[PDB]
RNA sequence: UGAUAUUGAAAUUGCUUUCUAACCCGCACCACUUAUCGUGGUGGGAGACAGUGUCAGGCGGGCAGUUUGA
RNA sequence: UGAGUAGCGAAAGACGGGUGAGAAUCCCGUCCACCGAUUGACUAAGGUUUCCAGAGGAAGGCUCGUCCGCUCUGGGUUAGUCGGGUCCUAAGCUGAGGCCGACAGGCGUAGGCGAUGGAUAACAGGUUGAUAUUCCUGUACCACCUAUAAUCGUAUCGAUGGGGGGACGCAGUAGGAUAGGCGAAGCGUGCGAUUGGAUUGCACGUCUAAGCAGUAAGGCGCUGAGCUGUGAUGGGGAGAAGUUCGAGUCGUUGAUUUCACACUGCCGAGAAAAGCCUCUAGAUAGAAAAUAGGUGCCCGUACCGCAAACCGACACAGGUAGUCAAGAUGAGAAUUCUAAGGUGAGCGAGCGAACUCUCGUUAAGGAACUCGGCAAAAUGACCCCGUAACUUCGGGAGAAGGGGUGCUCUUUAGGGUUAACGCCCAGAAGAGCCGCAGUGAAUAGGCCCAAGCGACUGUUUAUCAAAAACACAGGUCUCUGCUAAACCGUAAGGUGAUGUAUAGGGGCUGACGCCUGCCCGGU
RNA sequence: CUACCCUUGGUCAGGUUGAAGUUCAGGACUGAAUGGAGGACCGAACCGACUUACGUUGAAAAGUGAGCGGAUGAACU
């Protein structure tokens, strides 16, 4: 059987990574979000 | 012409192919070519916005002239070619400096032809000329709208039009379709009838040899859900069952007019199709 | 310059090639070129050749927390005429 | 689909018709610029129409909120 | 509590000798067993120290454990040439000005980023507990700099520009060489104990890049071309013998590898940009021949990688791209047995109850069972003969239905290569021998007669429905004259289409053959 | 993950048949060579999932055994 989860560096930092979160008005809204709960890892 | 096939299996039972007596070289000259990527009707958005494209054979787009404005500088016909985005075949001109360009070869051509500013070429098969000159009753092709774009008009395979009387501003046109209408008088167009009238003939016979011409399947509405298509479903197969049978977004697809009520082409058709 | 950290002892590849060659735990920002510099600069000697090698933190946790080591560039050094002392 | 603002001139009688500067050109060339963007300039075409704004009438299960008694 | 109950996750282990406080399990050895188009060697993604050595046995390991992918303590990754960057660009993304948009923001031009592709200089051997074109040994090649340079000066340097080139589909053959394989000459080791024999039994039969030549074929005397031959190489490796000595031959066969997307054919007409070669705009003023010396940065490099290290909550029968792939048998990468090489499955010992699962045989009968021949039996390969109705002339069809096959020995044509002998593939026919059975095991179509549906290949409900449903090639109606209609977005902007009525969208029907009747109240 | 598309790559042991076309002998058409066509045939990898048994506090939140279908293409990746 195949599992959803097929793990990639490069497809989950240029999804879920930093600098794609900052660069949008909402990833920015989410980053400031988790800065604000405490998070100790803000992005992926 | 077209040539047939033995039904050696099925599939290629009742299917015929055109014969490509006409083609004389197997390679485009290489400097009139650029790439072009395919779009299963795809916008800038992404999005499916015209169904039933996708997939097919690499294409190359040979840059054809529709112009086709020049000094009389004389051409000679050398080759005609294959092109895979157009039912027309193209034909490779040289000009007498030097110069290689693709015109739409009309039927019967290998012989030498010139652009026709004025009265300077004569009326014969491949001249280009504008149709202030181009006398009554001529079936030219690759007729331009506005003067000076490339023509529009009149160009596909086996495409034609009658020049019908004229006013000294609007020669009359009556176009392949029975369309009558006005054409301004220094828009140019090409003598003669577009080649390869058998493009018509051919069935192509099997359900793949449709798919890799760029054709996905196309589903019919009333085999489809309520939330999907306005023929909706229903117990067993049921008719249209609507005074009208509809698209799949929601407008009457049959025998309704979706002709612009103010467009500026109006005072310019003096017919309609028929 | 002082981009050398510390001389690397060990059991056998730091010693069973020392003869010859020097291995020294150096600076994580620095090129091949500046190490060769700066062992000529405070050994006096002409060096041959060198090679980096960076390693990874490795997860050493002892005593109910986690935690990484350093990371490091591991030079090697081969000299051509000279010798290098303290050890 | 109408009235009206952008919206001008002339004829003839508000319906009509002609013109050019408004407006428009997924027209041509040129310059920014060794850019199918854009801006500007020059011709052409169209021209007071189209487009756009406010107002009104109609169509409108394409879509929506709902009712469908005991 | 259920209860000392179900389970303990596919598979062959045995004994000896150890270590030990304690051994079915840990180590070493011998035998045996399993895989072997893979349970073997190598690598991309992924993981991220699980890699190695010394010590340990609290918890983990489905039992045990003296062991470990667990714990503690010290170690391990080496590059001008390998993969990526300092080179190029598809798709896509981003986008100075710009266009639009209640705000946010959207689209987009020049530009830039972006390999899965294009270009690009290094090979063979040796070594440790852990690295290996990286370290070392030998022999190289590429870029740049410094001192000479032979020979200089329209000599040279050229574009951020013009041109060429790069540069490309699919299929089918035939061919050239080579990898590999196989058999006999040199090799070296043995020459037995069970009857026998020494024309005996084994295992080996090598070697790179680069640079000098020449070279099947290929396209237009030029360009490019696998392979060969010389050195490279007194070297390195080498079955073995006593640090040193040690052979390296023929004949055959031959790819799916390379010449090579070559050549022919075909139609569905098959990336871009750079490096590269040139051209003059423009620079105007060195050496590329040669002599040596110097210079060459960043990132990954450990280990797993059909898996106990990845994705599945697990030391989980599942999933996971490409790569090399030996012998006997054969069409063959099928089948059976083995090689290289690796594993024996992380609970066992008894006894051989009912019952359940997997498997084998069965008298007579032969579908009588049953929703129904479901399941299982049977056919099954290669060669020869023979084969109906019907038909769209293609087919049906492997129709159906029969027969043959093992070994030995005689005699005769044969194919290839070949001085010749010699090998390899092949047959004929006939005389014999054996058996219950001769494709003696494994692998390998049940067939026919009718009927309903759908023409056909295809697709479909990831996980109760694979069909008569959908698609279909064909038919027909209808809208659309190009800023096309239709669609997405409020708009800019796009798709349609870099297309244009032999085109584009939409509705119905669904190959082919014969046809497709009537009514316009209402809507 | 799954559906569809786009751009650049890769994989499909082996065998069977024998269309057009051409070449020859005749006399438009015949026969023999050649040719290698096909959503052709058989059949491994590969990709599926028809039947059926087993499993169902499973080895596994969809699998295993035996058979079964496509396997040059509307292929799989």
């Amino acid at each position: 059987v195949k599992r959803t989860y097929q793990p990639n560096k490069r497809k989950h930092s240029k999804v879920h990574g930093f600098r794609k979160r900052m660069s949008t008005k909402n990833g920015r809204k989410v980053l400031a979000r988790r800065r604000r709960k405490g998070r100790k890892v803000l992005s992926a | 012409a077209i040539k047939k096939y033995k039904p050696i299996t099925n599939g290629r039972r009742n299917m015929t192919s055109l014969d490509f007596a006409e083609i004389t070289k197997t390679t485009p000259e290489k400097s009139l070519l650029k790439p072009l990527p395919k779009k299963a009707g795809r916008n800038n958005q992404g999005k499916l916005t015209v169904r039933h494209h996708g997939g097919g054979h690499k294409r190359q787009y040979r840059v054809i002239d529709f112009k086709r404005n020049k000094d009389g500088i004389n051409a000679k016909v050398d080759s005609i070619q294959y092109d895979p985005n157009r039912s027309a075949n193209i034909a490779l001109v040289v000009y007498a400096d030097g110069e290689k360009r693709y015109i739409i070869a009309p039927k019967g051509l290998e012989v030498g032809q010139i652009v026709e500013s004025g009265a300077e070429a004569d009326i014969k098969v491949g001249n280009a000329l504008p149709l202030q000159n181009i006398p009554v009753g001529t079936v030219v092709h690759n007729i331009e709208l506005k003067p000076g774009k490339g023509g529009q008009i009149a160009r596909s395979a086996g495409a034609s039009a009658q020049v019908l009387g004229k006013e000294g501003k609007y020669v009359l046109i009556r176009l392949r379709s029975g369309e009558v209408r006005m054409i301004l008088s220094t828009c140019r167009a090409t003598i003669g009838q577009v080649g390869n009238l058998q493009h018509e003939l051919v069935n192509v016979g099997k359900a793949g040899r449709s798919r890799w011409k760029g054709i996905r399947p196309t589903v019919r509405g009333s085999v489809m859900n309520p939330n999907d298509h306005p023929h909706g479903g229903g117990e067993g197969r049921a008719p249209i069952g609507r005074p009208s049978p509809m698209s799949p977004w929601g407008k009457p697809t049959l025998g309704k007019k979706t002709r612009r009520g103010k467009k500026s082409s109006d005072k310019l058709i003096v017919r309609g199709r028929k | 310059r002082d981009i050398l950290k510390r001389p690397v002892i060990t059991e056998k590849s730091s010693e069973a090639m020392a003869e010859d060659k020097y291995t020294f735990d150096v600076d994580t920002r620095v090129n091949k070129t500046q190490v060769k510099m700066a062992v000529e600069e405070i050994f006096n000697v002409k060096v041959a050749s060198v090679n980096i090698m960076n390693y990874k933190p490795k997860k050493k946790r002892m005593g109910r927390y986690q935690g990484y080591t350093n990371k490091r560039r591991k030079a090697i050094v081969t000299l051509k005429e000279g010798s290098i002392d303290l050890f």
